[PDB]
């Protein structure tokens, strides 16, 4: 059955996925606008 | 405004006896209330 | 007799001391900061007794 | 081969690019947090270890007159004065139990002042 | 290809202030929790409940008497995630658990291994050889050993060292008392690394000062040098002399000197960090069987070996009930060892 | 046989000394 | 010349006489593991599997015999206590036998292609330089691994076609070698279910299988062959470094912890079944339903067999070693000959009270004794002068039940104090100290000494893929710097972005 | 140097002045409230000097359980009074 | 809660006054990297 | 049949009483525990 | 004193072995040109 | 001439903001009595 | 160099070195079994810690 740790262990990776992507949409938006000039 | 207008020894003296003052208030309260065995 | 309470206190590798336990052991309590050079004791026997080699080293 | 073999005793060059090791070092941490000058850098490498051990030898120097480390025995009490333990307190059941256990017969009297 | 990827690599390493790099996603976070995590604990947080102690500015301890300290014993080894069952998401509660110890020690040895690629990724665009990198595997290698083995071959985190000056103070004197600690041969090379390592420390920086070359006429002699001169700065025929009339023997090789500069005290740390692995498990070198042998039959036999055990004898006796609650441990007068008198 | 092998140990170290003092490689300028 | 420590790196470039030296390598270490056993087997006493198992003997590889299967000797006897049994040739002896041979067949095969180095194999066909496909050669040895890690699953570990592997019951008194059925739920992850094991190796075998035919198949691609240097064989070497220590840790721990593949009648018991009083319990729970059936506390206790008493002992925690304490634990303690019986001190009011047993933290330990609710009754004091707990002045007695003391009672302080120092480390044993002038000195098990050594090889090695890692990375600057590393690459504000010369 | 404005220009400039005389206070007056109004005994579950101990009982509140150490802290709580 | 506004309210009233004095040149360099 | 990948080795003299140095080194110091 | 006394050999081999290998690594070095 | 937000300005004040919040609660603990 | 018969059996499974698919190739994909692999570790170590307890999974010995 779904425990309750078993949720927590959703809700801790739910956490860390938003974390990681909102730290790479962030990144990979601020690199696409201040691009090295070659 | 214009960078460069407050001279730095002056900026260099008030940041001095600002971190004087607060390390001072953490002596005396070394010796009150709380942390001071009384 | 390092503490000058005639306990004395095995030092040497001939007296049942490997490196790690062996020492010069110091000079006796009751000497105190008194200068015990060899020929202030009566004997060498007394000198090794009262920790004598301590201070000479 | 070794590498030590690019040197040579008394060569008047210098053996490595110490602009290169700034450039790497002054970028692990911030450009200003790094020497660029050996001589300085070779009297910082000197001055910190020395300076700390005379501090350590005063140390020693100075309990030897009986000027002891930071007592905070039972320091923190709470309303009612319950003594509410620290981290110095448990030193000071470690060191109770050094002092009352070091030359075990050779104390008549209840203090050791010496 | 210029997609996304090489974009954004583009933008990690630019030459900026402060090198963010790809090592910069995993170090920065992870370093700035982990201070952080221990500024927040030593002003704010109790350790009450974990341990019986006040350890936080605001309980009244200063700055050697804050910690943040262990979880407490019953909790074993729980990673006491934030949602894990142990406080079920409640951060008051992780607070009073102990939470803050596997954050900062967690979230430490993440950035820790960050700062490590860091190394690497910076020489490898700068053009460097990574010793540096190489060098910083002995604190890495004690870290690991003494924050995360260690209590894992003990009951629970409780018997890690808490993050705190008298905290680890309080570290240091539980392994005289239970292990015996200074007995030990791995111990005893990790003091030679590091008093030679401060040993080389002083002796080389003291003897490029008094072999400099005069290049330049000021009284203080820093001014005389420039980064992209091609001449040494100080005679290292001179220095050889003189160290080979002081002392028997001299460096002639300046690579071989500055190689050995990181050998000594890298070298010294890994070898403590073996001994501490054993004491994880409780393999000590706490004795000497010989010398029990005979003490035991022979009253009048005594060492300093002997000596320091009497004293280890105290030190758990007289520290075990008050540092270690979760046991109830009650000692009465008559059963404490004590000397005459004291 | 202890206090033997403790002493042989020492004794060749301060052997070592005296050779690598003065059998040393010599330091040559280039 | 090259320096002592690099000679063996004259193997990079010959794949021939690198195949040699790992043939050698392979033949000396079976080579120890056929000389080990034989060791073992000249000293390994069977004659009581009850207070004399093999990890009070100081065995190593033994317990790794008896985990697989091996179980029995040629001379007809068994670890389990069978006499007349019949081993086939795979018993402890002919198991030895086999790793001697494939050692000196090893050996010979490491001759031949050291001395035949030259093989057209180890060419490129176009360029004719020596050269080794290591993606494809990935695949094939993946691919191998894969079956054989099936093969070892689905007939060995089942007893399909094999013997199946050790089991026993939660307090390891019945154990034995038994065929396990694959666990295929959420328990088969439960590291104490040995079904688990069984489910493991079918499913990652074949997992194995489909990756490995995906690496014969299909190359790699550019950006990562480029990015870890996929044609330097120093790649591998580093990341097999590390995954080998990533292995060393996990086996640590679970023989520290304990698991299904590391039972108690093999490498003895964990120190954490003394920490929380494991078997206490169990023998406690034991007693309460015999007495709660009629039975008498002599009947109730006589009941408890020796074996489970003997693991309520402290002296087989592996917590309690040294590092330089050596050998079997029989030459600390002694060889245990018999359980004296379970001691019940009272005082002369007639309550029963406890002693407190030794944390394994303590090398020694103050004997107190406490009432059920934990007051202090009685102790052996240190200052004599103002004792007030005194067994003499409390009137402190103890009565055996069970084992050779059943239905004893002592009275005399000094024999009474004596037995209330054995018993903080549990239960009491007598012990044979003569046979082996054991020194009465606590040693550690094969558990604790598994568990130090392949914790600090995991260590050193992680120092291992560093150095292999670096060196695979950084091969262009392995001898040094550029000598033409111009200024501006290095200074600040010259590049755009640092080390790329196009954004100047 | 890597292009940002150098920090000697900066904290001398003005308006650097103008606006850290306002935030620095602010941030100082901010962090003296949390501890003055009892809001930081709250939000990290520390004791107030009242609360380490019941009028007369003298034990520490020590977890014992793992998976009800919750519920153990609430119900030392509880117990004050 | 009273106290959370009560110690975000010289927090926010700082945020506030610093971009009264800094929007002028903030808008002036987004604008210029764009 | 001559292997081309052979190379001599060399150890220099400073070296040899380095080495020496260390192997004395560590045997006067795990000596005492050897014998325990 | 009861010692080991498998220590001396174990010291004995610990010594000689290593510094064994160090002098024919030098000495062939030597007879080098 | 100069930009204001830079990745050096983002790192200057994720210390120095919590560092002056700190303070400022650490010196309010000097009047707190038992 | 020397032929044997065995050589030229295995001469195959040794002939393409270097050889390699273009650009990015299979790298998602590999991302992705990856990821996969971390969050069974992370479950793995999370039941052996007893951080997530599952319904009939006991870890302990008195799983037999
Ligand atoms: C190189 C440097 C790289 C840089 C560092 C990288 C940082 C990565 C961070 C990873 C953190 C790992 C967390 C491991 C926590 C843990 O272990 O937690 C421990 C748990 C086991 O739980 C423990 O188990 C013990 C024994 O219990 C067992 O026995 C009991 C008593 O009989 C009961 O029967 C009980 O039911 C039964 O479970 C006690 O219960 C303890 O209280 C409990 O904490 O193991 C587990 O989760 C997993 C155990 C198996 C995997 C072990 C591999 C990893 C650890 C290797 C270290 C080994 C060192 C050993 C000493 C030397
Ligand atoms: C950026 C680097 C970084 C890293 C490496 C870590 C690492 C860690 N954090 Mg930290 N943390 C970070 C930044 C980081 N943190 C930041 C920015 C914050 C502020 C928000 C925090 C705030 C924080 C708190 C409050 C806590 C941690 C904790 C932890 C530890 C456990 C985390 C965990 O279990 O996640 C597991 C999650 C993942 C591994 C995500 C991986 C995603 C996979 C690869 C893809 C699949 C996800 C999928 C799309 C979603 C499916 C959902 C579905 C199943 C329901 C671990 C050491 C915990 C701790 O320290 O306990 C003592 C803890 O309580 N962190
Ligand atoms: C489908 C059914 C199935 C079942 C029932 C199992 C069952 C099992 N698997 Mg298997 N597995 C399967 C399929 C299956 N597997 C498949 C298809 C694959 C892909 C090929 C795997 C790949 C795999 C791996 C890689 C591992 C397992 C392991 C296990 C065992 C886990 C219990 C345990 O003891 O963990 C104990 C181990 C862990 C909890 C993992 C810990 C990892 C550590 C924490 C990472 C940290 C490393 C770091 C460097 C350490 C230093 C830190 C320290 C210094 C502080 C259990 C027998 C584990 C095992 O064999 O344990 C003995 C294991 O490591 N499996
Ligand atoms: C995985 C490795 C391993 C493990 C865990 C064991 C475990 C065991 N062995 Mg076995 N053994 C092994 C490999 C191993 N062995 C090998 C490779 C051999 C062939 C030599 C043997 C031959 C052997 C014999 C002949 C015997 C054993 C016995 C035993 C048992 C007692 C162990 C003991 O007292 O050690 C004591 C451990 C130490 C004293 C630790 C040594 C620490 C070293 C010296 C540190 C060196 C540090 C180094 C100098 C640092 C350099 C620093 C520099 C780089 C700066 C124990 C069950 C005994 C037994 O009871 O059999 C029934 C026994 O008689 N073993
Ligand atoms: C799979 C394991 C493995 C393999 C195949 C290699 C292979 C290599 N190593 Mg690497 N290395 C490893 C693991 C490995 N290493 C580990 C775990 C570490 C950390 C300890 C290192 C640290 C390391 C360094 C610092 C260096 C190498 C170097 C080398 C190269 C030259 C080695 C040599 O000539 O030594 C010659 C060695 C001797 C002549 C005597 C050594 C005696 C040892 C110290 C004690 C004896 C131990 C005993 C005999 C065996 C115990 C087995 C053990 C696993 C239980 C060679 C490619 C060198 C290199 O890169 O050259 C360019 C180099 O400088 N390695
Ligand atoms: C206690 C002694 C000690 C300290 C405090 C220390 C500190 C440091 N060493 C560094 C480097 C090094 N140390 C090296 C060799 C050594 N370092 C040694 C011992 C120390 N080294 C010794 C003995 C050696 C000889 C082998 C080398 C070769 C380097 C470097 O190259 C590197 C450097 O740059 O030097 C200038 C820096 C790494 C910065 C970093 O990781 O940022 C990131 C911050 C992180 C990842 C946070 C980690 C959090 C820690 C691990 C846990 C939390 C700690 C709390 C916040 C504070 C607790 C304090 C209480 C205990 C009182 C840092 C200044
Ligand atoms: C080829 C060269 C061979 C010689 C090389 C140099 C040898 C030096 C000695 C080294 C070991 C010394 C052992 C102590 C002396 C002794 O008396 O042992 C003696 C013990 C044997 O123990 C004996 O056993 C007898 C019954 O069989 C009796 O009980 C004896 O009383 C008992 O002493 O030797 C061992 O069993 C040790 C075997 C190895 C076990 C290794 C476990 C740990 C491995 C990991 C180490 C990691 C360290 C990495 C650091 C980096
Ligand atoms: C001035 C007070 C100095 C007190 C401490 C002594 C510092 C220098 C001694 C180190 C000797 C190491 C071996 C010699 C190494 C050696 O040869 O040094 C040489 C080095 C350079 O020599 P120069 O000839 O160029 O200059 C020295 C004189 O000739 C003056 O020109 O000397 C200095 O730089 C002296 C600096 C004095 C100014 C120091 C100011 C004090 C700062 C203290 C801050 C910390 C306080 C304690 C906090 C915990
Ligand atoms: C934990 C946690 C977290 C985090 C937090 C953080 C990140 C924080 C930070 C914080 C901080 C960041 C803080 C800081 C502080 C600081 C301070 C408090 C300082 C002080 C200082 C001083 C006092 C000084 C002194 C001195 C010196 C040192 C030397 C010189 C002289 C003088 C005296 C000046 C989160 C939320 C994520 C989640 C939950 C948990
Ligand atoms: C030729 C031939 C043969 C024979 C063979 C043989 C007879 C073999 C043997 C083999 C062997 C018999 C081997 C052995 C080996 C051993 C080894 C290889 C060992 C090693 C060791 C080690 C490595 C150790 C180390 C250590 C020490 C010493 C101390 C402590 C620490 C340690 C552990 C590290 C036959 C008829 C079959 C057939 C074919 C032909
Ligand atoms: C993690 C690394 C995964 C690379 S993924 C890779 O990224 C490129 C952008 O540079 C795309 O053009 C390409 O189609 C995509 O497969
Ligand atoms: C000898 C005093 C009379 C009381 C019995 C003492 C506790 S029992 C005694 O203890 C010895 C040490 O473990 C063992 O060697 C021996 O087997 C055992 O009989
Ligand atoms: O002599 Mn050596 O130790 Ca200086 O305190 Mn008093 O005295 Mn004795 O007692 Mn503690
Ligand atoms: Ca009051
Ligand atoms: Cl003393
Ligand atoms: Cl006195
Ligand atoms: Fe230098
Ligand atoms: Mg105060």
């Amino acid at each position: 059955t779904i425990t309750p740790s078993l949720k927590g262990f959703f809700i801790g990776l739910l956490s860390g996925a938003v974390v990681l992507g909102l730290t790479f949409a962030v990144l990979i938006a601020i690199s696409q606008i201040d691009k090295v000039q070659r | 405004s214009e960078g460069g207008r407050i001279p730095l020894w002056i900026v260099a003296t008030v940041a001095g006896m600002g971190v004087i003052v607060i390390v001072g208030l953490f002596f005396y309260g070394a010796y009150a209330g709380l942390g001071s065995s009384l | 007799d390092i503490d000058g309470i005639r306990e004395p206190v095995s030092g040497s590798l001939l007296y049942g001391n490997n490196i790690i336990t062996g020492a010069v052991v110091p000079s006796s309590n009751a000497i105190g900061l008194h200068f015990y050079p060899i020929w202030e004791a009566a004997s060498l026997d007394e000198w090794l007794y009262n920790g004598g080699p301590y201070q000479l080293i | 081969e070794s590498a030590n073999y690019g040197y040579k005793f008394g060569q008047e060059e210098e053996t490595y690019n110490i602009v290169a090791a700034h450039g790497y070092f002054g970028r692990l941490i911030f450009q200003y947090a790094s020497f660029n000058n050996s001589r300085s850098l070779h009297f910082f490498l000197a001055a910190w270890p020395v300076v700390g051990v005379w501090f350590a030898a005063l140390g020693i120097s100075t309990m030897a007159f009986n000027l002891n480390g930071f007592n905070f025995n039972h320091s923190v009490i709470d309303a009612k004065g319950n003594v509410i333990n620290t981290w110095a307190d448990i030193i000071n059941r470690a060191n109770l139990g050094m002092e009352v256990m070091h030359e075990r017969n050779a104390h008549n009297f209840p203090l050791d002042l010496a | 290809e210029r997609g996304w990827f090489d974009i954004l690599d583009d933008w990690l390493k630019r030459d900026r202030f402060v090198f963010v790099g790809w090592s910069g996603i995993l170090l920065f976070p992870c370093a700035y929790l982990a201070l952080g995590g221990w500024l927040t604990g030593t002003t704010f947080v109790t350790s009450w409940y974990t341990h019986g102690l006040a350890s936080s500015y605001l309980e009244g301890c200063n700055f050697l008497t804050v910690a943040v300290s262990t979880p407490a014993n019953s909790m074993g080894h729980s990673l006491l995630l934030l949602w894990g069952p142990e406080a079920q998401g409640d951060f008051t509660r992780w607070c009073q658990l102990g939470g803050l110890w596997t954050f900062i020690a967690l979230h430490g040895a993440f950035g820790l291994i960050g700062f490590m690629l860091r190394q690497f990724e910076i020489a490898r665009l700068v053009g460097v050889r990574p010793y540096n990198a190489i060098a910083f595997s002995a604190p890495i290698a004690v870290f690991v050993s003494v924050f995360l083995i260690y209590p894992l071959g003990q009951s629970s985190w409780f018997f890690a060292p808490s993050f705190g000056v008298a905290a680890i103070f309080r570290f240091l004197l539980f392994f005289q008392g239970f292990h015996n600690w200074t007995l030990n041969p791995f111990h005893m090379m990790g003091v030679a690394g590091v008093l030679g390592g401060a040993l080389l420390c002083a002796i080389h920086g003291a003897t490029v000062e008094n072999t400099l070359f005069q290049d330049g006429e000021g009284a203080s002699t820093f001014r005389a040098f420039n980064p992209t001169q091609a001449e040494e700065t100080y005679s290292m025929v001179t220095a050889n002399r003189f160290w080979s009339q002081i002392f028997g023997i001299a460096f002639s090789n300046k690579r071989w000197l500055h190689f050995f500069m990181l050998f000594v005290p890298v070298t010294g740390l890994w070898m403590s960090a073996i001994g501490v692995v054993g004491l994880a498990l409780n393999l000590r070198s706490y004795d000497f069987i010989s010398q029990e042998i005979r003490a035991a039959e022979d009253p009048e036999f005594e060492t300093f070996y002997t000596k320091n055990l009497l004293l280890n004898e105290g030190i758990r006796a007289w520290m075990a009930p008050q540092d270690q609650p979760h046991e109830n441990f009650v000692f009465p007068e008559e059963v404490l060892p004590r000397g005459n008198a004291l | 046989m202890e206090t033997i092998t403790y002493v042989f140990i020492f004794a060749c170290i301060i052997a070592l000394f005296f050779f690598a003092i003065f059998f040393r490689e010599p330091p040559r300028i280039t | 010349g090259l320096p002592w420590y690099r000679v063996h790196t004259v193997l990079i470039n010959d794949p021939g006489r690198l195949i040699a030296a790992h043939l050698m390598h392979t033949a000396l270490v079976a080579g120890w593991a056929g000389s080990m056993a034989l060791y073992e087997l000249a000293t390994f006493d069977p004659s009581d599997p009850v207070l004399n198992p093999m990890w009070r003997q100081g065995m190593f590889v033994l317990p790794f015999m008896a985990r697989l299967g091996v179980t029995g000797s040629w001379s007809g006897w068994s670890i389990t206590g069978e006499t007349g049994i019949d081993p086939g040739f795979w018993s402890f002896e002919g198991v030895a036998l086999a790793h001697i041979v494939l050692s000196g067949l090893l050996f010979l095969a490491a001759c031949w292609h050291w001395v035949y180095w030259d093989l057209e194999l180890f060419r490129d066909p176009r360029t004719g330089e020596p050269a080794l496909d290591l993606p494809k050669m990935f695949g094939i040895h993946l691919f191998l691994a894969g079956l054989l890690c099936f093969g070892f699953g689905a007939f060995h570990l089942t007893g399909l076609f094999g013997p199946g592997m050790w089991v026993s019951d939660p307090y390891g008194l019945t154990g034995s070698v038994q065929p396990v059925a694959p666990e295929w739920g959420p328990d088969g992850f439960n590291p104490y279910n040995p079904g688990g094991v069984v489910a493991h190796h079918i499913a990652a075998g074949i997992v194995g299988i489909i990756a490995g035919l995906f690496h014969i198949l299909v190359r790699p691609p550019q950006r990562l062959y480029k990015a870890l240097r996929m044609g330097n064989i120093e790649t591998v070497l580093s990341s097999s470094i590390a995954a080998v220590f990533f292995a060393a840790f996990v086996v640590a721990g679970t023989m520290w912890y304990g698991s299904a593949t590391t039972p108690i009648e093999l490498f003895g018991p964990t120190r954490y079944q003394w920490d929380s009083s494991y078997f206490q319990q169990e023998i406690n729970r034991r007693v309460q339903a015999s007495l709660a059936s009629g039975a008498t506390l002599e009947e109730a206790w006589s009941a408890i067999p020796e074996k489970l008493a003997f693991y309520d002992y402290i002296g087989n925690n592996p917590a309690k070693g040294g590092l330089f304490r050596t050998g079997p634990m029989n030459k600390g303690d002694g060889i245990a000959q018999a359980w004296k019986g379970h001691a019940v001190f009272r005082n002369k009011e007639g309550e029963e009270l406890f002693v407190r047993r030794m944390p394994a933290f303590f090398e020694s330990f103050p004997v107190i004794l406490t009432d059920k609710n934990g007051v202090v009754k009685a102790d052996i004091p240190f200052r004599r002068a103002e004792s007030k707990y005194s067994f003499e002045q409390q009137g402190v007695t103890v009565s055996f039940y069970g084992g050779e003391l059943n239905g004893q009672t002592f009275t005399d302080p000094p024999t009474v104090k004596s037995y209330a120092r054995k018993a903080i480390f549990g239960e009491i044993f007598e012990f044979d100290t003569e046979t082996l002038n054991s020194d009465g000195i606590f040693r550690t098990s094969p558990r604790g000494w598994f568990t130090f050594a392949h914790a600090v090889f995991a260590l050193l090695f992680f120092f291992g893929h560093i150095w292999h890692g670096a060196r695979t990375l950084f091969r262009d600057v392995f001898s040094g710097i550029d000598p033409e590393l111009s200024p501006e690459q290095v200074e600040w504000g010259f590049y755009q972005k640092v080390g790329d010369v196009t954004t100047r | 140097t890597t292009g940002e404005r150098p920090f000697s220009d900066i904290i001398t400039s003005v308006r650097y002045w103008v606006i850290h005389s306002i935030t620095i206070p602010a941030l100082f007056i901010a962090g003296w409230l949390f501890v003055s109004t009892g809001l930081a005994y709250d939000v990290f579950g520390t004791p107030r000097p009242d609360s380490y101990y019941a009028q007369e009982q003298r034990s520490i509140p020590l977890v014992t359980d793992r998976f009800e150490a919750k519920q153990q802290v609430e119900t030392f709580l509880e117990q004050l009074k | 809660d009273w106290r959370v506004l009560v110690v975000l309210l010289p927090v926010l009233l700082a945020a506030g006054w610093a971009v009264r004095n800094i929007l002028p040149y903030a808008v002036k360099q987004v604008q210029k990297l764009l | 049949e001559p292997n081309p990948n052979r190379q001599p080795v060399e150890l220099n003299r400073t070296s040899l009483y380095l080495g020496l140095l260390l192997i004395l080194v560590l045997a006067l110091l795990f000596s005492s525990y050897f014998f325990n | 004193m009861e010692v080991n006394q498998l220590g001396l050999i174990a010291t004995a081999l610990f010594v000689l072995v290593p510094s064994v290998f160090l002098i024919i690594l030098y000495v062939q070095t030597e007879s080098q040109q | 001439s100069y930009p204001i937000f830079t990745v050096r300005w983002v790192a200057v004040h994720t210390l120095a903001v919590p560092t002056i919040f700190f303070l400022g609660a650490i010196a309010a603990m000097q009047f707190i009595q038992r | 160099a020397r032929r044997t018969w065995l050589g030229d059996i295995l001469r195959p499974l040794n002939s393409e070195y270097g050889k390699v698919a273009p650009g990015w190739g299979t790298t998602p994909l590999m991302a992705v079994f990856m990821g996969l692999f971390l969050v069974f570790l992370l479950i793995i170590l999370e039941i052996y810690n007893s951080t997530l307890i599952l319904d009939g999974v006991n870890v302990s010995w008195k799983a037999l």
